């Protein structure tokens, strides 16, 4: 039997530009390509894009940030591109030492280029979440991307804005290099006792998890009621077919209860969104409010002795 | 010269929000790179200058 | 209670093993034969939980705890009190959970659509099999499973995690997390613009695929599409659910040391060996 | 007449006075300050 | 705020987790109630109102409106389904299956069941039919794999019902759903793509016997095809994974 | 002189959002740098001024 | 015509106007806050 | 010579763009690696050149 | 296709010679400079 | 040596473009090995020539 | 005239020659700049 | 002999670049072998030969 | 003329004279280079 | 014998592209063998040959 893993026959018409529904068009790009290597998997379209103020901007100030985390790799190989190259994984740009406090006056290689540079990589998230905003309003649709993006968001900023500066230091926040940030992680870990007793914790990594499994479950349905007009979700949702109501009965049958074609969807919504949003509770807690949650587990009943 | 000949060229709009961007982003990256010397942070300064000011 | 248009798919047929025998619904639950495996394995092991929390000190159930027998038991079966009691839950557990896809597979069978929902739980399946079956018979002792407790198994998630000093040095564990955390932002991606699409602002017809593939080739360039997105996300999960097996069985059986010992390969190639 | 932006030459003339007059007054400021920071703190 | 607790012993960390556990028992109730916009009020086996109904009652009526002038459309409606099946129960009881009454595979139950949709061709963005025979979308071409046309299709008993002619494609998502099979017993015949494997020699269609070919469900027009068409067709090969599994080899 | 056209170039109401967030963003950053700062911390300050007020 | 913004000639007199009205006003608060800072803590 | 040919071959907006960026994360690039020695900081060396400015 | 940019021959010498002024004038100033900065602190 | 015709055949834009790039980046490399090295490091070198410049 | 580019014989032979001059430039200077370095620091 | 035909299978821009990218990366491979055995590291030598050059 | 990249006979030759008169200069700058590094420090 | 009938099998472009990838990869592989057994290190042989060449 056929599964629908793998297009058999691709086929192409005239490229698709978008629709127009309060875009400015002269912000659009107008060159798209035909790869038919991606046509097996998915679309084969590598469209258009729009480029407006928003993206110009974050595009500019994430690039800016990018370069500059380049330039202090270079700086502290002593130049040379050998350990420059060697080093890509293992070389950070970090941010200044606790003595310095939340004060901008720390050498410039020693967290002043990571201050700048982290100024330049918030100006550009903050870009980008506006663009994807305004790209869900210029077609009149909802602004659940945005939100969604906002959440996770709210983890990075937690991470290197609002927990540093409620303990007093940007000794705190996150280094900026491949292997320096899983260090910076584990540190984390071990210097707030066990961040496994931490429920906040504990909560992300369930709906982690759940939201993986979630999507697991929702691709394999999908796939399996493709037979029926199955994939085409919207307009499953206001003229049900054999698919929903497939997909409704495997799962009811299952374990007794069932989704519907548009409120799957919220649930993996929140499931993700989730993920991120505990998270940051439980970062910003650690060390402002518990500072051993090993500790706080005995004390609060789920922990031994 | 004739520069004018560069708003032919380029849109206004396109520029302008290009060239205020640049601007900002230069003038942010100088006031902190002169935080970040103990010889040009100003606040510092006068905090030492005036005896705690 | 059936939902108003389950009546015509409630019909003879789709089953593996007893025939009608057991081809009838128990509230909305399908049983077949693998219903009356599945409940009475998990029943057995529930209740072997319950029981191997009765024969310790506490009835909170976040302390609770069955432990893997010790190390000098080696393969064998231990008495019930020394890890016997984990060896039943764990047989119990592989029961119910093989009895469970096989009861998937005869209701996509009723209805006829693909196996794919057993297919992506069998890699689930997998990745818990590795955890308390290969690995340990790999390595010679159960006691390399890990113990059964809401917040015990975090202990060997921990104690194993640090064997092999800090298990972010791990390449397949690397690519096991950018698989997790690819999936979820997918779900959130996909499940963000199916609510924009279906729910527009306020007082707009409601959107098409078409607004949609154009908001995202409007973002990012490119737009996988509606079966594409499917597609991805089930093959995202069951690779991360893959490679997160094989990072765990690598360790301790074919690397044994601090997983950050791995890259020296790169940094010690002869050229930049010395600097 | 060839318009990449939809402009005529005399509306790239108002233009352009309008950019050179915002840009002198900027640049004058700047010299202004670079004075003043100078006289308090040389640099060179 | 370390080591600073309410009540005793009650964090701030307590206090948030606590506030969580609160606000995930209102979401899953949410939830829950969203999800319950299709298939409810439940009913009894025999088309009437079930005694009962579950924890979670029904959530408000909400609307959609539908682009290209088709109306709207209001959820939970409360109304049963549009369409009679010819089952009848097995046993007095709940519980049990209801057995065809006739030809499952004509009368379309079980695996073959069709849902009843509207009589119109789907729409995409432009208010064009968005499914149709490449004769019509004249812009397509084969861009990768190989072209199903002109191939014979082998049924499920391995035996040849005709020839592939025509391709009908998604000129939305540019994709193609549908091979149009022109039969030896004398007419034509739409396959779904995804119940179909193209290989050299042949597509092979394992779920429909030669027989079953003779009866495919038709479309009124060889230009467009409507959603209640697309519902039987696809319903057609999917109940045939079931009702025509004994014609296979061995 | 005749800065008005730039209301012939961009729209008033969206220079105007951007500038309002600009501009709020730009004081609040000033003030906890100076908040930060144990020079210009005014809280603190006042608290040594008076003998904790 | 040149009107990127759809606006009249006239109309940005207006909106040119009063957007100097309150551009004046807030500055003009903020040089007085300035000399009462540098009066009270001279930062030069 | 002629050069002035590559015009008709190459789009005036992406050429002065690309070396607008380039000349300037070059010159940046340039002055951070000039601050970066000690020998070359201008900034240190006023402030020994006029004993802490 | 002789003009892949949609310039002609003349507007072609307009710009050329325009942008041709332009880096004039930054690789002048760019040579002052580095005379400066030699006769200040020399690198060579 | 009629060697014109590789322009009848090549892309002068796309040859163009990767020659440039090309260049600047072996140039860079070359740059940085020497920065690199103590004895072709010529802001270090100049240090030691005038008794730190 | 076969060309994958479709520019014609003639453009090709004005694009080559300002080529070539442009690429002179470029290897004399690179030339006058190796015999100043050899003879500040030499390398073989 | 007569090897020119070849030129009516291969076409010569793939043929071209590749047999470019392909030259550069080889003279770039024998470079840093060279440079990094300690016998043929010309700047290392020269800086001996000369007394730190 | 069968030709899979559509160049005719013609271009074939020339193409080739071209290509190796380049692959010549290559070779015979490679083996000066070679022999003067060979009498600078001998490997063999 | 007869062996050309292979031509009209396979593809002579990708067949020949792929010897040549094989045969560079091949070399290339056995030299870097060679070199860091320091029994076949040709540069380090000559090196110890002419007392540091
Ligand atoms: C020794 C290591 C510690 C540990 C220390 C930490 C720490 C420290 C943290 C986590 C966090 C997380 N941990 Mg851990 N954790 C450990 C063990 C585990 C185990 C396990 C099986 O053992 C698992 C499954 C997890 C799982 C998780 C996740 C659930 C959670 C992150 C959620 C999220 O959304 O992330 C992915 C999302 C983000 C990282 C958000 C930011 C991403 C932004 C939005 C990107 C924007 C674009 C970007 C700027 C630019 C580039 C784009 C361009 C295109 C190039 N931990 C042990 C105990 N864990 C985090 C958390 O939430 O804790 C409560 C956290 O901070
Ligand atoms: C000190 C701790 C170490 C560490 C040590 C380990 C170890 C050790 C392991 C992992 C593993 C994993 N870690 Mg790690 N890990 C750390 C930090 C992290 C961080 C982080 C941000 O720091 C992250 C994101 C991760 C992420 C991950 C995943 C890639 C992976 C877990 C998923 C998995 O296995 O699913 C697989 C899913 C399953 C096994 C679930 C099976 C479910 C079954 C089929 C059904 C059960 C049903 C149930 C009984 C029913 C109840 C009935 C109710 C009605 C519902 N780790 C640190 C550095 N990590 C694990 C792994 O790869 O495992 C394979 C693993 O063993
Ligand atoms: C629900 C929570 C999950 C989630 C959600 C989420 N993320 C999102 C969204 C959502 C809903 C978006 O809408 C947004 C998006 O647009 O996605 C397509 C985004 C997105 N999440 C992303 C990443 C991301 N999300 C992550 C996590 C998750 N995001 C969560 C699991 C992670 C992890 C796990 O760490 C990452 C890395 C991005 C793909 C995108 C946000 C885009 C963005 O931030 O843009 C800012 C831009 C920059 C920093 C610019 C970088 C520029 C390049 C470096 C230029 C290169 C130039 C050249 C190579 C040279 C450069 C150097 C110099 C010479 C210039
Ligand atoms: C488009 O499609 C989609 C839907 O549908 C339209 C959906 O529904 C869903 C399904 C997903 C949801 C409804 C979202 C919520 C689901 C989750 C968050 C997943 C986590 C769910 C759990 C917490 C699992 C709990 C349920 C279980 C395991 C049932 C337990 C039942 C038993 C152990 C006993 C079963 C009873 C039997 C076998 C009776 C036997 C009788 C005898 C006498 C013997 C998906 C994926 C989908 O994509
Ligand atoms: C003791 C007190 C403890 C607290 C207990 C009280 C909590 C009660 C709140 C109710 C509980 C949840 C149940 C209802 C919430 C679910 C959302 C909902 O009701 O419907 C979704 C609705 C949008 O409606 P929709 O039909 O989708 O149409 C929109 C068209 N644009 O609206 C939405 O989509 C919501 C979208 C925003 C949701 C969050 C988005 C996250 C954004 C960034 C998060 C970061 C903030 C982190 C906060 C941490 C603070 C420490
Ligand atoms: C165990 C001893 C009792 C079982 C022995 C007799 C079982 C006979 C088979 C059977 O279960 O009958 C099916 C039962 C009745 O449904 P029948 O479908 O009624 O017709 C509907 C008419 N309205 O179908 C059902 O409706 C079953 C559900 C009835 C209501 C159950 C209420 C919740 C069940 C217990 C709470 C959940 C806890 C489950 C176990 C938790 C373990 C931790
Ligand atoms: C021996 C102890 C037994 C329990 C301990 C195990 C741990 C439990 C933790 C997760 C809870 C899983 C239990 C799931 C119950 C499965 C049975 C079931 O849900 O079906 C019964 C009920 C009836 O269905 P229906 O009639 O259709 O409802 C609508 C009609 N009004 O259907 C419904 O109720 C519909 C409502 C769906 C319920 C939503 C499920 C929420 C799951 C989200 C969890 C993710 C976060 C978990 C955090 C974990 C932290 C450790
Ligand atoms: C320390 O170093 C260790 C790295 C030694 C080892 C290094 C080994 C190396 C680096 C081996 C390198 C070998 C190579 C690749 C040498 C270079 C070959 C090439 C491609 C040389 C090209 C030189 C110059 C050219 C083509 C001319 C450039 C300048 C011009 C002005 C002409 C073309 C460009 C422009 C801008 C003019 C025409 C375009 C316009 C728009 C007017
Ligand atoms: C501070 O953080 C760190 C340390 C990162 C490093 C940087 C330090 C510095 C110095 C950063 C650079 C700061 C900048 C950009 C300073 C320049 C500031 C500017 C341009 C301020 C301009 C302010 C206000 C203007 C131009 C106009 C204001 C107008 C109003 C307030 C009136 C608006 C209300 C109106 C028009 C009422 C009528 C409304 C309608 C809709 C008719
Ligand atoms: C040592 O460390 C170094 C690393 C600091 C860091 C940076 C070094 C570098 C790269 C420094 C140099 C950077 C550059 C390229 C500086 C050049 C700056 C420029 C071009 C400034 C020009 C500004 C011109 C402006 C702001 C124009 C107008 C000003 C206004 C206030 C707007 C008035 C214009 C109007 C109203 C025209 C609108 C149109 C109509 C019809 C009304
Ligand atoms: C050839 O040219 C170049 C030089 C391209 C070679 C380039 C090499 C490059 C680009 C290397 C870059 C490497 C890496 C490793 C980039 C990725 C680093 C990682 C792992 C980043 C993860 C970061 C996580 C977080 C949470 C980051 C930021 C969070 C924020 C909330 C940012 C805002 C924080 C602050 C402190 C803003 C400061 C604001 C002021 C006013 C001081
Ligand atoms: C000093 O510290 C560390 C830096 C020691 C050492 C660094 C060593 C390195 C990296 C050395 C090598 C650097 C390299 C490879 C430099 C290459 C520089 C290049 C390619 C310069 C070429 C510039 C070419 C042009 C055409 C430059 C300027 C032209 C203009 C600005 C045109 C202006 C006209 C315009 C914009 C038209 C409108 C007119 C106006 C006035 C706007
Ligand atoms: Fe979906």
């Amino acid at each position: 039997e056929y599964q629908n893993i793998f297009t058999q026959v691709q086929v192409a018409g005239k490229p698709e530009l978008g629709m127009v529904e309060g875009v400015n068009l002269e912000n659009r790009t107008t060159g798209t390509t035909n790869w038919p290597i991606l046509g097996w998997f998915g679309n084969a379209q590598l469209g258009p894009i729009y480029l407006g103020t928003l993206g110009t901007m974050s595009l500019i100030f994430g690039a800016f940030w990018f370069f500059l985390v380049g330039v202090s790799f270079i700086i502290q190989a002593d130049y040379s591109p050998a350990l420059f190259l060697r080093e890509l994984f293992r070389a950070g740009l970090f941010p200044p030492a606790p003595e310095y406090g939340l004060s901008l006056s720390a050498p410039l290689m020693e967290g002043g280029l990571w201050l700048i540079a982290s100024f330049f990589l918030m100006l550009s998230v903050l870009l980008w979440w506006a663009r994807t905003y305004k790209r869900a309003a210029d077609l009149g649709m909802g602004k659940h991307t945005a939100w969604a993006f906002a959440g996770a968001l709210w983890l990075m900023f937690v991470l290197s804005f609002f927990r540093p500066i409620l303990m007093g230091s940007w000794s705190e926040a996150v280094p900026y290099g491949i292997f320096p940030h899983l260090d910076w992680t584990n540190n984390f870990s071990l210097t707030h006792g066990n961040l496994f007793y931490n429920p906040f914790h504990g909560l992300s990594i369930a709906f982690l998890y759940g939201s993986t499994m979630l999507f697991a479950m929702h691709g394999a349905t999908i796939l399996a009621v493709s037979r029926l007009g199955g994939e085409r979700e919207l307009e499953q949702i206001v003229d049900r077919g054999t698919a929903a109501e497939r997909a409704a009965l495997f799962w009811r049958w299952t374990m007794g209860f069932n989704a519907t074609m548009e409120g799957i969807h919220r649930w993996g919504w929140w499931f993700a969104v989730l993920t991120p949003v505990t998270g940051g509770i439980g970062i910003l807690l650690s060390g402002t409010v518990v500072e051993d949650w090993s500790v706080w587990a005995q004390v609060h009943g789920y922990k031994a002795l | 010269s004739k520069f004018y000949k560069i708003w032919l060229i380029f849109d206004p709009r396109r520029v302008f929000v290009a060239q205020g961007v640049f601007l900002f982003l230069l003038a942010v990256m100088i006031h902190l790179m002169l935080l970040s010397n103990p010889g040009f942070n100003w606040l510092d300064i006068s905090g030492v200058k005036y005896e705690r000011v | 209670a059936l939902l108003s248009f389950e009546r015509k798919y409630r019909v003879p047929g789709g089953t593996l093993i007893g025939g009608n025998l057991f081809d009838f619904w128990v509230g909305p639950f399908y049983v077949g034969f693998f219903g009356v495996t599945s409940v009475f394995f998990a029943a057995l092991g529930t209740l072997m939980i319950l029981w191997g929390a009765s024969l310790g000190d506490t009835w909170n159930p976040l302390l609770i705890s069955i432990n893997p027998p010790p190390l000098e038991y080696g393969l064998g079966a231990a008495p019930l009190r020394e890890g016997g009691i984990w060896q039943v839950v764990t047989l119990c557990a592989i029961g119910a959970f093989v009895s469970w896809a096989m009861r998937e597979v005869e209701i996509c069978r009723k209805l006829g659509i693909g196996l794919h929902i057993p297919f992506a739980f069998s890699f689930a399946i997998f990745a818990y099999i590795t955890l308390v079956v290969i690995r340990p018979a790999l390595m010679g002792a159960w006691g390399h499973g890990f113990q059964y407790g809401v917040f015990t198994h975090l202990e060997w998630v921990n104690n194993v995690g640090y064997q092999y000093g800090n298990f972010h040095y791990n390449p397949l564990h690397m690519l096991g997390i950018s698989l997790f955390f690819t999936t979820t932002l997918a779900l959130g991606l996909h499940g963000a613009l199916i609510l924009s699409a279906a729910n527009p602002e306020t007082g707009k017809e409601m959107r098409t695929p078409d607004h949609e593939d154009t908001f995202f080739r409007d973002l990012v360039g490119y737009s996988v599409g509606t079966l594409g997105i499917h597609r991805l996300g089930l093959l995202l999960a069951l690779n991360a659910a893959f490679w997160s097996a094989m990072c765990i069985l690598a360790s301790g059986t074919v690397w044994f040391d601090q997983w950050v010992f791995w890259w020296d390969w790169w940094y010690n190639l002869p050229f930049w060996a010395d600097l | 007449d060839l318009s990449f932006t939809g402009l005529t030459d005399q509306q790239a003339q108002e233009l352009h006075s309008v950019y050179l007059q915002g840009m002198w007054l900027f640049i004058s400021v700047a010299i202004v300050a670079h004075l003043a920071v100078f006289i308090w703190r040389p640099w060179l | 705020m370390v080591g600073v607790n309410f009540f005793g012993d009650f964090d701030l960390a307590s206090l948030a987790i606590w506030s969580f556990w609160l606000f995930f028992a209102l979401l899953v109730y949410y939830l829950q109630t969203e999800n319950m916009r299709e298939g409810y009020p439940l009913e009894n086996e025999d088309g009437g109102p079930a005694v009962n109904q579950g924890p979670f009652p029904l959530p408000s009526q909400k609307t959609f409106k539908l682009p290209h002038g088709r109306g709207e459309v209001t959820v939970p409606d409360y109304k049963k389904e549009a369409r009679d099946v010819a089952l009848a129960r097995t046993a007095v009881n709940d519980g049990f299956p209801h057995a065809p009454t006739g030809n499952p595979m004509l009368d379309g139950v079980g695996p073959a069941s069709w849902a009843p949709r509207r009589d119109i061709p789907e729409l995409d963005g432009h208010g064009h039919a968005k499914v149709v025979p490449m004769s019509v979308a004249s812009a397509f071409f084969v861009s990768a794999g190989r072209d199903p046309r002109g191939l014979p299709v082998i049924a499920n008993d391995m035996k040849t019902v005709g020839t592939v002619t025509e391709m009908w494609v998604d000129v939305a998502e540019h994709m193609v759903r549908y091979l149009e099979v022109d039969l030896a017993s004398g007419g034509k015949c739409l396959v779904p793509m995804t119940m179909a494997i193209i290989k050299k020699h042949a597509v092979v269609v394992q779920s429909i016997s030669s027989a079953a070919f003779a009866s495919v469900p038709q479309t009124k027009s060889m230009t467009e095809i409507s959603m209640l068409e697309e519902e039987k067709i696809c319903a057609y090969f999917a109940g045939g994974t079931m009702y025509c599994a004994d014609a296979k080899p061995k």
